[PDB]
């Protein structure tokens, strides 16, 4: 039962979470508001559960009603350690909320709260991604080109950004995938490192 | 697909644009060479209506966006998923509509029951006390790059003059590019 996973995660019943996750080893937790088990864990701050679920293969980029993903939830909590873990495991750094349209980095510190400095980490990635890791990057989603100069992506592809920048598109990275090259939306990428 | 064929009609309808330049400070800038407007998402875009004889009372002015490339011309131009759902309503504009008219309490929006194409209309007002044209302030609510929306595909804006009954009196159009650096892009594209 999904409700079991949601609340044990929220409540921090790690033994329980571990028991029922197999009794729907297809969690697919969404809840009527869009909050999943991974949202609850990140929110209540249960690193071990956060670790377990992600490790289990829970989608790191689940978005709720207002577009909040677990990274948005980690950053609002100024949790750099959880942020470093999620990114490490596939967080969509550029996923934005739908209303104020902001990224996780922008969510850091409710207001003065529990010392930000988390922002720097996230802001670092948004700025070093595609260039660090020797320009390597990974596709968190598939991508069907609209325009001819766009690289076709697929769930999880490794590629090297042949630089990016302002000149032509801020939202679009110029990458080399396999042996081909083209435009890729930075919104579906992650370091995946 | 909606027609983009110029029509001056019995009143001599044509469009005018401000002669701003390509300074990095410009918010909106039109290129005569390219018959293309370069503007910033949601800023004022003055579009002027030039006419030879004054249109009869009840005349209306309408605007609509269409994709420029033939391979995309049948896809209705609308805002991307995020923009469609962000909180930027002015309380008059439908959330999916790309083009808005600012500063006019008499603006009207349309979702075509049959074509599903969006458009905005406002009453025609003749030139001011000491003026030679009538200006309409537009706003474009998505960037040309908007993934999921225009997704880096060029579009055109079509302006049409129509009687109170909806009949065509005139039509004109121009290409549009919504970008962060209007002046820079115009210079580079003209280069
Ligand atoms: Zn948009």
């Amino acid at each position: 039962p999904l409700a079991l996973l949601l609340d044990s995660s929220l409540e921090g019943e790690f033994d329980l979470v571990q028991r029922i996750i197999y009794e729907v080893d297809d969690p697919s937790l969404p809840n009527d508001e869009g909050i999943t088990a991974l949202h609850n864990a990140v929110c209540a701050g249960h690193t071990e559960i956060v670790k377990f679920l992600v490790q289990f293969g829970v989608n790191v980029n689940a978005a709720d009603s207002d577009g909040w993903t677990p990274l948005h939830c980690a950053a609002s909590c100024n949790n750099v350690q959880v942020c470093k873990f999620l990114v490490e495991s596939g967080a969509a750094v550029f996923a934005m909320t739908y209303s104020d349209m902001q990224t996780a980095a922008d969510k850091c510190e409710e207001m003065e709260e529990g010392y930000t400095q988390c922002s720097q980490f996230l802001y670092g990635v948004q700025e070093k991604m595609g260039i660090m890791n020797k320009g390597v990057i990974y596709a968190l989603w598939d991508y069907e080109p609209q325009n001819d100069d766009e690289l076709p992506m697929k769930e999880g592809d490794c590629m090297t950004i042949i630089h990016r920048e302002d000149e032509d598109e801020i939202e679009w990275w110029w990458a080399r995938l396999n042996d081909k090259e083209g435009y890729v939306p930075r919104n579906l990428l992650g370091l995946y490192p | 697909v909606p027609s983009q064929k110029t029509y001056q009609g019995s009143y001599g309808f044509r469009l005018g644009f401000l002669h701003s330049g390509t300074a990095k400070s410009v918010t909106c800038t039109y290129s005569p060479a390219l018959n293309k407007m370069f503007c910033q998402l949601a800023k004022t875009c003055p579009v002027q209506l030039w006419v030879d004889s004054t249109p009869p009372p009840g005349t209306r002015v309408r605007a609509m966006a269409i994709y420029k490339q033939s391979q995309h011309m049948t896809e209705v131009v609308r805002r991307c998923p995020h923009h469609e759902r962000c909180s930027d309503s002015d309380g008059l504009a439908p959330p999916q509509h790309l083009i808005r008219v600012e500063g006019n309490l008499r603006v009207e929006y349309l979702d075509d029951r049959n074509t599903f194409r969006h458009s905005v209309v406002v009453p025609y007002e003749p030139p001011e006390v000491g003026s030679d044209c009538t200006t309409i302030h537009y706003n474009y609510m998505c960037n040309s790059s908007c993934m999921g929306g225009m997704n880096r595909r060029p579009i055109l804006t079509i302006i049409t003059l129509e009687d109170s009954s909806g009949n065509l009196l005139g039509r004109n159009s121009f290409e549009v590019r919504v970008c962060a650096c209007p002046g820079r892009d115009r210079r580079t594209e003209e280069e």
